[PDB]
RNA sequence: GAUGUUGGAUCACCGCUUCCUGUAGCUGCAAACGGUUAUAAGGGUUAGACUGUUCGUCUGAUAAUGCGGUACGUGAUCUGAGUUCAAAGCGUCGUAAGACAGUUUGGUUUCUAUCUUUGUUAGCAUAAGUAUUACGGCGUUGUGUACAGUACGAAAGGAUUGUUGCACAAUUAACCAAUAGUUUAAAGAGCAACGUUAAUAAACCGGAAAACUUUUAACUGCACUGUGCAGUUGCAGGCAAAGCAAUGUUCAGCUAAAAAAA
RNA sequence: AUAACAACUUCUUAACUGUCUCUAUUCUGGAUUAGGCGAACUUUAAAUGCUUGUGCAGAUGCAGGCUAGCUAACAAGGGACGAAGAGAC
RNA sequence: AAUCGUACCGCAAACCAACACAGGUUAGUUAUUGUAAAGGCUGUAUAAAACCAGGAUAAAGGAACUCGGCAAAAUAGGUUAUGUUUUCG
């Protein structure tokens, strides 16, 4: 449950460190969570691939708000993080230091499921 | 209330006898019909009777797929046919059902008189259900039990909601209010404007204002019947039911279901004939996969790549 | 019966803050033990009846832990000594209901309701209370029912020292 | 409620664990074609409320940080629970400080199976 | 012998000269995307940077971000940034007192509701219950995706149709088993949404009343400013080894009971 | 031009937060219920509905179309060109 | 060695404010490490509306509020190697 204009930490190796949400896509409501794609602005980057002041797409991977499952259980993280994506829908890096959850078992996240180190499933 | 009574006058002697003869002729009725309890075919336009139940509370269970299901428990103490209506006397056909039990010295003589006259217990609540044909009438005294319903169907529930007292616009109608700071003065939770100026010059009817909230009749449609316990007269329904514990709830076959669905269920008609004691506890089976979205793309995704 | 509210414990607010509320009820409870009959307003009487019953329960306990709790409630040493010695023996067999409340109309000035709170077994009692242990007829359905449900039903008052304690003392001496 | 609790006890037999114990929990992931995994973590909260009982499991990873799960105790997805160790704490305030500051909670780095 | 100014906050009723969601023709209409005319006002009409603003420029999304009337709606409901008192500075004009119709900083926002209008509730007035029909209120929403790379088309591009299927959003109606927040004379309490369930309709809700039925024509009360679906083996008090508004129970209060024998 | 100084006006950074997305629960006092005590603004006369038309040109009171149990309590503030001060412009 | 003051109130219900008025009113003395000797004073009867005032707590986000960070919150305190500006303090 992240409202618009929230700050996120980048967990890929593309070079970006800090981003801010500036928009949503479709009709998600007043807040977004894990598995949704948003529009972000880069605030702090140290690299050649990306620079501060650019606008990119990203996917939410971790959040501190409870994530509910059909069986009645839920889990929480201790940080909010995202992964930058290209216009074709592929990550801008090749190594993700994050814990992948059940949301990414879906077919559309095959690339993320390959470059991630630790997986909960 | 009622309007003041209208004046009455004696009839002239040349007309009084004629009026009385005609009024008596219209008020003369034939013998009461005697319904017979027998299975009947179900037709495209044929409504069944409902039942009167008591709300017990909420619980939860896990289904065959391991999913948590919230449930509301309804208890049917004793529901019986306590009267009939027919065209000759009332102009339409209906069945009257009563439920509950009260002591004789706690009700008015008018209420107790009807039940004593037919050798029936004094019942706390009474409600009417309209039928389509005279053959749909049930004999007086027939019991309506939990076996009246088929597990897995959809039902409608009606009742009175929980009383909340005198409440403001923010809680009663969800008004936004006014800012907590920036110079606001004693108007944080007030409704604000209620009209304009000289035109139109008045406040419209049903304008939303503070008042009492919480004791009103509400209906929920399309709830699922999860489990049935004919022996103990229990119904387990998924979802929320209006009213607090002990509220009186009316249960009916949902109008959202089509004729084909009713035929497939093979609902009892006019009602279940037999002894419900020797019946097992049944749970509905759902031929659906709640985890299909993890194998196939069926979910909502607004972005088109490339 | 005494109404139950939504605050912690379900007690009355007595139109006072919690700190002043506790100071008042402790003082009145001390006076009830000393005099055994008090006339006051209905709200203070209802709260005192329920609070008074729980203070007698501590006295019946006769333990070090119970005395510590009671020592923070009673205001006078003489009243605390009476509670553990005299009232403890008086209500050995009575299971609850050690205090009664009877309404007595309205006052003169502010027309407030009033009532009388009293102990239920003593000389000077307003009425005669039922025996602490109810006698059971020898040929009644009640006697058979109690045997089937509670074989340890008590039908007559028990002595201060039960036979097991008496037998031990006799064997020792 | 008691009727359902009796049936559950006939099907499963779990130990009487407390807060502060390290547990190994075997669970089935319905999302991943009902595959079995084993999780190890610390028990930080336990609620005894009959059929609605639940507990919280805490663990820390090498780089991703802390991770918390809330698990109903009577959920059929859970297959087994075992006690493997104990972590000392002084009071709730001390336990909360430990959770916020991830350290010395990396029993197993990943999930088994 | 006084009809409170601009813009906004809050909450509204109406018109159609229709921005989107509809229906039917024409086209310089292959498909897709369009153009134009007739008809249609049920629902919807976005979050931010600059500016006191209306307006205007721009950014990310959106099915789309329409116009107008209502004292250019709305201060006995709120706001006071601009404008429009007394202080002061600068520029220009006047010998001066001073002026600006230029600019800059600062500068008090009252009212206990008698009548009418409106939301709720009680008492009184023709006994109570069930109540067809009539009357009044409410308004049946939107996006993506699958059926299909199929019809059409050289290629590229790329559909129509549905009482369609599925997922989601807003609105409305409730709900408290679970999850999150909240009270120390504490808690498996109560109330709550950040949580759960349901709806896309001749469905749903309100009051009067024909007829019918019953009665010796009915009429307070459980501490009662939460609820009584609790009226005498009745009870949210007390007491117990008990899940603590539940189970058990000999005590408290309201309201004490019986012919003998055969 | 200028170091220091400023409850002066302007813009920015760090942190913080119910200012806000979006509110919820709760304590104390008032309101609200009961007994006692006991004011004030105001008042031509009143038994004081809606709508369109009319008119010293924006009608509770005039004309047409409608409106039928009775008196109040608690609550809101559209109208009575509402009250206060013989308009300051 | 005569003469005048000596009662009572005096941070206040007795003095100045039309009042038993949340305002105004001079000097001298007293207990107290984290506390505090003497002395002095004291509130009609209840509670589980809306709304208003003064407090407390709050998931995820953290100025997106607004004319304006108004109000509220916030490790706020001390010692520093080095650097900058000075009218050299
Ligand atoms: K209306
Ligand atoms: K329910
Ligand atoms: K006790
Ligand atoms: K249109
Ligand atoms: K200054
Ligand atoms: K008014
Ligand atoms: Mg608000
Ligand atoms: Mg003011
Ligand atoms: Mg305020
Ligand atoms: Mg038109
Ligand atoms: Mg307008
Ligand atoms: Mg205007
Ligand atoms: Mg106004
Ligand atoms: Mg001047
Ligand atoms: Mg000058
Ligand atoms: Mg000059
Ligand atoms: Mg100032
Ligand atoms: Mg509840
Ligand atoms: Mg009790
Ligand atoms: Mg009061
Ligand atoms: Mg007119
Ligand atoms: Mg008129
Ligand atoms: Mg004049
Ligand atoms: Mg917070
Ligand atoms: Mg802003």
């Amino acid at each position: 449950m992240l409202p618009n204009y929230s700050f996120l930490k980048v967990v890929d190796n593309s070079g970006a460190k800090l981003v801010k949400i500036i928009g949503f896509y479709g009709h998600p409501g007043k807040a977004v969570g894990v598995g949704e794609v948003v529009k972000v602005a880069i605030k702090e980057a140290k690299g050649e691939k990306v620079s501060a002041g650019e606008m990119k797409k990203a996917v939410i991977v971790e959040q501190k708000f409870p994530v509910f499952r059909p069986n009645g259980s839920h889990f929480r993280h201790l940080r909010n993080s995202c992964v930058l994506l290209s216009e074709k829908g592929q990550p801008l890096g090749n190594k993700v230091r994050a814990l992948l959850t059940y949301e990414f078992i879906k077919p559309r996240w095959s690339k993320l499921r390959t470059i991630t180190t630790k997986k909960l499933f | 209330g009622y309007r003041p009574a209208k004046p009455v006058y004696p009839l002239p002697d040349s007309i009084a006898s004629l009026v009385e003869d005609k009024i008596a002729e219209l008020k003369k009725f034939g013998p009461t019909p005697e319904p017979a309890l027998e299975p009947l075919p179900l037709t495209p336009d044929s409504v069944r009777v409902g039942c009167i139940t008591v709300k017990a509370g909420m619980t939860h269970e896990w289904d065959e797929h391991g999913v948590m299901i919230p449930l509301t428990v309804l208890w049917i103490d004793e529901c019986q046919v306590v009267g009939l209506k027919y065209f000759e006397k009332n102009g339409y056909y209906a069945v009257q059902l009563g439920a509950g039990c009260v002591k004789q010295h706690t009700v008015l003589p008018q209420i107790a008189g009807y039940y004593l006259k037919h050798d029936l217990p004094i019942k706390r609540e009474m409600k009417e259900y309209q039928v389509s044909s005279p053959e749909a009438l049930l004999p007086v005294g027939t019991h309506i039990t939990a076996a009246h319903f088929v597990v897995g169907q959809q039902v409608d529930v009606t009742g009175y909601t929980t009383d909340k007292g005198f409440q403001g616009v923010m809680k009663r109608w969800g008004f936004k209010g006014m800012p907590a700071s920036h110079g606001v003065s004693l108007s944080h939770r007030k409704p604000g404007a209620t009209g304009g100026r000289q035109d139109p010059g008045k406040i419209w009817k049903e304008k939303k204002l503070p008042g009492h909230m919480g004791d009103e009749k509400r209906t929920q449609l399309g709830l699922e019947l999860y489990k049935v316990d004919p022996k103990r007269n229990l119904l387990y329904v998924k979802g929320a039911v209006p009213g607090p514990r002990g509220a009186s709830i009316l249960v009916r076959d949902s109008n959202r279901m089509d004729y084909e669905e009713r035929v497939a269920l093979n609902l009892p008609y006019p009602t279940f004939i037999g002894s419900p004691d020797e019946l097992p506890v049944l749970v509905r089976k759902s031929d659906k996969d709640p985890y299909l979205m993890y194998k196939k793309e069926i979910d909502y995704f607004p972005i088109k790549w490339k | 019966t005494v109404k139950r509210f939504l605050r912690p414990g379900g007690w009355n607010r007595l139109n006072r803050p919690v700190k002043e509320r506790l100071a008042l009820i402790k003082n009145m409870a001390t006076q009830l033990v000393e005099k055994e009959r008090i006339r006051t307003t209905l709200s203070k009487a209802k709260n005192l009846q329920r609070y008074g019953d729980k203070l007698i329960t501590l006295g019946k306990a006769g333990t070090r832990e119970s005395w510590l709790k009671a020592n923070d409630i009673v205001r006078t040493d003489r009243e605390l000594h009476k509670l553990f010695t005299t009232l403890a023996l008086r209500y050995k067999d009575r299971q609850g209901g050690y205090v009664r409340l009877i309404r007595a109309g309205f006052r003169r000035g502010d027309a407030a309701p009033v009532a009388i709170v009293e102990l239920v077994d003593r000389e000077g009692e307003l009425r005669q209370a039922r025996p602490a242990v109810t006698p059971v007829p020898k040929f009644s359905v009640m006697r058979w029912v109690k045997q089937q449900l509670d074989p340890k039903f008590i039908s007559e008052p028990a002595p201060l020292l039960p036979p097991l304690v008496r037998d031990y003392l006799k064997e020792q001496n | 409620e008691t009727e359902k609790e009796v049936e559950f006890q006939k099907q499963r037999n779990y130990p009487d664990f407390k807060v502060g114990d390290v547990l190994d929990v075997t669970m089935v992931a319905a999302e991943n074609e009902r595959k079995t995994y084993v999780h190890r973590g610390l028990c930080i909260q336990k609620r005894d409320r009959g059929y609605g009982s639940s507990f919280k499991l805490y663990c820390v990873f090498s780089d991703s940080g802390g991770f918390i799960q809330h698990l109903p105790l009577c959920m059929p997805d859970i297959l087994d629970i075992k006690i493997v160790g104990q972590v000392d704490y002084k009071d709730e305030e001390d336990l909360k400080e430990l959770v916020e500051s991830e350290s010395r909670e990396c029993k197993f780095l990943d999930k088994v199976l």
